RNA sequence: CCUCCGCAUAAGCCUGCGUCAGAUACUGACAAUUAACAGCCCAAUAUCUACAAUCAACCAACAAGUCAUUAUUACCCUCACUGUCAACCCAACACAGGCAUGCUCAUAAGGAAAGGUUAAAAAAAGUAAAAGGAACUCGGCAAAUCUUACCCCGCCUGUUUACCAAAAACAUCACCUCUAGCAUCACCAGUAUUAGAGGCACCGCCUUGGCUCCACGAGGGUUCAGCUGUCUCUUACUUUUAACCAGUGAAAUUGACCUGCCCGUGAAGAGGCGGGCAUAACACAGCAAGACGAGAAGACCCUAUGGAGCUUUAAUUUAUUAAUGCAAACAGUAACCUGCAUUAAAAAUUUCGGUUGGGGCGACCUCGGAGCAGAACCCAACCUCCGAGCAGUACAUGCUAAGACUUCACCAGUCAAAGCGAACCUCAAUUGAUCCA
RNA sequence: GCUAAACCUAGCCCCAAACCCCCACCUUACUACCAAACCUUAGCCAAACCAUUUACCAAAAUAAAGUAUAGGCGAUAGAAAUUGACUGGCGCAAUAGAUAUAGUACCGCAAGGGAAAGAUGAAAAAACCAAGCAUAAUAUAGCAAGGACUAACCCCUAUACCUUCUGCAUAAUGAAUUAACUAGAAAUAACUUUGCAAGGAGAGCCAAAGCUAAGACCCCCGAAACCAGACGAGCUACCUAAGAACAGCUAAAAGAGCACACCCGUCUAUGUAGCAAAAUAGUGGGAAGAUUUAUAGGUAGAGGCGACAAACCUA
């Protein structure tokens, strides 16, 4: 026979039908959304169109991107979107040669970095190319306030994100009391990035935790039938009180 | 010399090496159990 | 020669066949020589003369690249200015 | 394999521990070393290495006497189990210490190198120049992992202003420092090495079997 | 009259000769192995244990060894659960095989070699044998009676191809050489008298050794002596088998068969074809000349642009490891990880043309002139002979274009009037496609 | 006249629609109760070898278009912009349709492999023929018949079939025989026949009589292999852990002598579809050790392990 729905669809399913379903807009729409993210391994083609050469007609290009592998300590870590590029080359830069194995790792660097939001000296495994980004968004809470999640690539990079988050959409007492006009500085030097609270508690989880998070929320340990029939009884005598 | 009898029975042998806890612990032994499952079979194990 | 190609279950043509020949409306395949540039040196005027012409194709090789080919390259192409125009089709041609 | 190694002991102990043999075999079960399995059943007496290691709050140099020279099957010195103070220990003995010796292991640096009879330790600045030494150690404190075979004796060349050159047993060289610890004299079990081996038998009981494939290429 | 049998535990089976009923140890029903034997254990923190065993006493070693608790804290509630049968397990089988430990040393336990005859052959096993005594034979193999010496090899005891090889091979003490100055998952809880790797073969004397050299061997040969059915040369009996009666009852094999001999023939070795001859029909027992008997899609030989190895000084690669160099990431002062190169190691992929009077060896592989092939064209050879892989002269050695030839296909090759432009090619083969560059 | 033979519905297949599922049990599963997932597929295969390359598999109608494009520029590979997207059966009917009466019985240590088969009828509270035989053995002579004949034989003629071969009666292959099942799959272009016709076609295409539609044409079994992922050391090789056995005599701690138990397997004989997929019977070698052996554990496939025999790693 044949499936109602298609394979690649089941997941959408699970997605619509269960606890998943009674998990907040948002958080689904974060899921659902999972874009592209920026050329680091790969050098774009600046246009969508291009006179190709050996015949001068613009044929259109699509740049495909190079399928990156990130291992569990990149995940640990931090590597701004830079990872292992496994693939195969030919031998000696000729295509009638041996075609053999290959293996690009990046370069890693235990750094030791100061987040203004959380304060906090973090040491994590970095690489140049984190590095160069930290300079151009300037500094490492906007780096990873303003990275997208897949730009970042990190589960602990979204743990800092929605750790961040939260302090901003508190506005907590992150230092200490007898600073409070320094800390509105930090909280108005970072003020754009300002959420709910009740979506920056559900940035950066993974479906998993989502879903723990979401069952926590609704436990709700039986309430009584006792208690249940005896409101009814109450409601019921004060109509009859009434009339 | 007379070759027949390989099998020389002892049953903590024959749980230790293919019992279902020695199955469920290797994820390769997991399909075993999960290959026995679905083709149907009435004993998945020893 | 494929065919029933994976992909669309249609026959495809060899390019190998496109490269090197040219087909004429009526059937007729027109080639270069096989040696026309080479060792020009050694060669006499007359055998570099013939060597220079195109030449057509025998019945047997003509059938083999109409079966090599698709019926894209059987078509009747009215190119703007083509210098075989007059040559894609045949004149007084009695059996 | 399921290979926990068998020395899993922390305190250090003067009875023999229960000694497992390996058949020359890494935890993955597989041999790693060939020719190996199968000797007489035997059990390890703990050696402490560090000469000068006085007892709990103490002090300096300080006196044992030996109790018993013993044949130790994991090693091919001999051992003599020492007491002093309040604990007793197991060390290589050096040659011609019986039962009844007294030792002396100090840790002071005299600035005339002292007279010592040949079985006690002391730091190279005591000993004199051109001395043999057997326990001898590296770095000061970790404990001696040079001479100490059967036999074997290597000597103090010089002392230089910091440090000292030993002739290593085979005829080599060596920069250890002046302070770290070293025993005087050759060690027991001398003769050792013209014991002929005689039956494939008695290399069989110590523990070396024949093995042919010892290239896994 | 028999038996390394029997009984028990272990392991393994899992009700598998208990009673009854029924049908032709099978089927069903009903029963049964009762814990005292055995199993299922231990509240810990710190800590204590140098001393073998062997009648363990002298005494003897080397290979150096298994049996062991204390101070305190908490703990009296007590005996559950499970195994317990048998003629049994592993070998497809009610299988001459495999099967640990205790005890009995011929059993106090357990069993039955003959269904019934007869007394042929051939076959198996046994016993006896005149005279002779290895004449047998590859060889004293087997039997019979016990023994001697010499060589060859390997020093020895050991190990090996489960299921054709037990050896001269492998291992082994001994000796040499090479590598390694060190700590905690091997080597190693080790340290140059140590560890890892390779090789030779003990030993006395001397410096690819050599000469002696003792003991040992189901090794390989040789001699003497005896002994004997090995033999001259076979025989007699007994047991199994056998044959016949009774019960049970296979397998390979098979185109169909109404299935003779001789000579000839024929895909060259005929029951069946030609010419002769023979010739009523059916059992049973033997035999082994034929059915190119059966078995197993010949292992020998060749073939396959089939497969797999094995080694390399075959081709291609260093992706992986290593040790360099260069950057990259630190400390500075007037090491480890990543990227790119290199040379090594281990590899890894892949292949190993053709003709051939089998294949291999040797020789050849393209083109041209002559002969075979005498008079259009053609015409083979691991047939008979001779040559070429260019050389000259100028560089019309331009450009075009009717019509033809063609090496037996195509590719390629050859001639050529006229016309335009001009001075006014020689040549026996004298060579090479496509894609790339 | 025995053995049989016959049968029809148990179900199944392809579509459409619609998104589906008390106790015990990861310790030795089915046992009341104690201090860690995430890493390019490779290769067979085509290139008539093979070494770059070699379709798809990793959701995407029709056409553009097998076009641009790629490519030992070769086998082959190949886009996009753009563009019109209510249940049924010329299915099976018990060797078929599902492997299925069942993932059972049985086989294997395991992963795993993997069957067979039933038919009285409304109610059972009721007939004939395959092969093989039998009824009924045979009578000279011969591919088993044919021509015939008064008549079965007698007479004359007469080298089974298939396949492979230059040539087979061949002493070349296959085949006891019966029943059932078991092997030609499609395009380019032609041709034939209609429709319409300088146009055809229910667009994306062709067209210097074409175009549209149909009809005709392309087998079955069989390696050794290769790669990936599992499963195996209850046999055997080696090792680890904690055990055990080794009479007597001689000898007096020796890889000691003779010799049982046990371990092995030298010679012969039997056996060969066997008692046995290596046994039996006598003969023999070791038998206090480099011994044998029970129990548990470990090493796993270009891997292990090896006192090297290409030995062993479940016949
Ligand atoms: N035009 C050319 C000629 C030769 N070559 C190179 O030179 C080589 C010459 O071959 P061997 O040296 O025989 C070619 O294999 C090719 O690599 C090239 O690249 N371009
Ligand atoms: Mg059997
Ligand atoms: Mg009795
Ligand atoms: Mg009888
Ligand atoms: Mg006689
Ligand atoms: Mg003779
Ligand atoms: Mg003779
Ligand atoms: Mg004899
Ligand atoms: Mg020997
Ligand atoms: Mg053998
Ligand atoms: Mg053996
Ligand atoms: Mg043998
Ligand atoms: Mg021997
Ligand atoms: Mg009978
Ligand atoms: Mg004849
Ligand atoms: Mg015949
Ligand atoms: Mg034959
Ligand atoms: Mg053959
Ligand atoms: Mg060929
Ligand atoms: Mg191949
Ligand atoms: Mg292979
Ligand atoms: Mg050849
Ligand atoms: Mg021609
Ligand atoms: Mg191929
Ligand atoms: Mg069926
Ligand atoms: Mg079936
Ligand atoms: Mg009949
Ligand atoms: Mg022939
Ligand atoms: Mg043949
Ligand atoms: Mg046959
Ligand atoms: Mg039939
Ligand atoms: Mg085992
Ligand atoms: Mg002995
Ligand atoms: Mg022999
Ligand atoms: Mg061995
Ligand atoms: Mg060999
Ligand atoms: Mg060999």
């Amino acid at each position: 026979p044949l499936h109602k729905y298609p394979v690649w669809l089941w997941k959408r399913l699970q997605l619509r039908e269960g606890i998943c379903s009674r998990l907040p807009g948002h958080y689904l729409r974060s899921l659902e959304e999972e874009r592209t993210p920026t050329p680091v391994h790969y050098r774009p083609h600046g246009a969508k169109f291009k006179i190709n050469p050996k015949n001068g007609q613009r044929e259109r290009v699509e740049d495909v991107p190079i399928p990156i592998y990130f291992p569990p300590e990149s995940q640990r870590g931090l590597w701004g979107g830079e990872g292992w590029i496994l693939g195969q080359i030919y031998a000696n830069n000729d295509k009638l040669s041996k075609r053999l194995k290959k293996v690009w790792k990046p370069q890693l660097f235990e750094r030791e970095f100061y987040s203004e939001i959380l304060d906090k000296k973090f040491t994590v495994t970095v690489t140049m190319r984190t590095l160069d980004l930290i300079d151009e968004a300037y500094g490492l809470d906007f780096y990873i306030l303003k990275a997208s999640g897949e730009d970042l690539c990190s589960k602990f990079g979204m743990d800092l994100k929605r750790g961040m988050l939260l302090r901003l959409a508190r506005q907590d007492p992150q230092l200490h009391p007898e600073d409070p006009e320094r800390r509105a500085a930090i909280y108005d030097k970072y003020k754009e990035f300002a959420i709910p609270e009740e979506e920056a508690e559900w940035v950066g989880l993974t479906l998993e935790e989502a879903i723990e998070k979401q069952r926590l929320l609704e436990e709700k340990d039986p309430v009584p039938l006792f208690k249940i029939y005896v409101a009814e009884l109450i409601q019921q005598l004060q109509q009859q009180a009434l009339s | 010399k007379a070759r027949g009898n390989e099998y020389q029975p002892s049953n903590i042998k024959r749980k230790n090496k293919h019992g279902w806890v020695r199955r469920l612990s290797t994820p390769a032994g997991v399909q075993v159990i999960l290959r026995r499952m679905l083709k149907g079979r009435k004993s998945l194990s020893h | 020669l494929t065919y029933f190609s994976a992909r669309k279950g249609k026959r495809k043509t060899v390019k190998a066949v496109i490269d090197r020949f040219l087909r004429l409306h009526c059937g007729l395949w027109v080639r270069r020589k096989a040696g026309y540039k080479k060792k020009l040196w050694k060669k006499t005027p007359a055998r570099k003369k013939r060597l220079r012409e195109f030449v057509f194709c025998n019945k047997t090789q003509s059938k083999l690249l109409d079966k090599m080919t698709t019926s894209f390259w059987k078509r009747r192409n009215w190119y703007v200015d083509d210098p075989y125009q007059k040559y894609h089709d045949r004149t007084n041609l009695k059996v | 394999a399921n290979f926990v190694s068998w020395k899993s002991r922390t305190k250090y102990t003067i009875t023999p521990v229960k000694m497992r043999k390996s058949g020359g075999r890494d935890h993955t079960g597989r041999i790693r070393v060939h020719g190996i399995g199968g000797g007489h059943k035997q059990r390890y007496r703990m050696i402490d290495f560090l000469r000068f290691r006085p007892e709990e709050t103490k002090s300096g140099p300080f006196e044992e006497k030996v109790i018993q020279v013993r044949y130790d099957p994991c090693r091919s010195a001999d051992i003599a189990l020492v007491a002093g103070g309040s604990r007793k220990r197991w060390i290589i003995a050096t040659e011609n210490m019986q039962a009844g010796d007294t030792i002396l292991n100090s840790n002071h640096i005299g600035r005339m190198a002292v007279a010592a009879r040949e079985g006690d330790a002391h730091p190279l600045g005591a000993l004199p120049v051109g001395t043999l030494i057997n326990n001898v150690e590296s770095e000061p404190g970790r404990g001696a992992q040079y001479i100490r075979a059967a036999g074997t004796c290597g000597v103090l060349l010089r002392k230089v202003n910091g440090t000292a050159i030993i002739q290593l047993p085979s005829k080599r060289q060596m920069q250890v420092l002046e302070t770290c610890v070293a025993t005087v004299g050759r060690v027991s079990n001398v003769d050792h090495n013209k014991r002929v081996i005689g039956k494939a038998g008695r290399n069989r009981w110590l523990g070396k079997r024949p093995n042919s494939g010892r290239w896994h290429r």
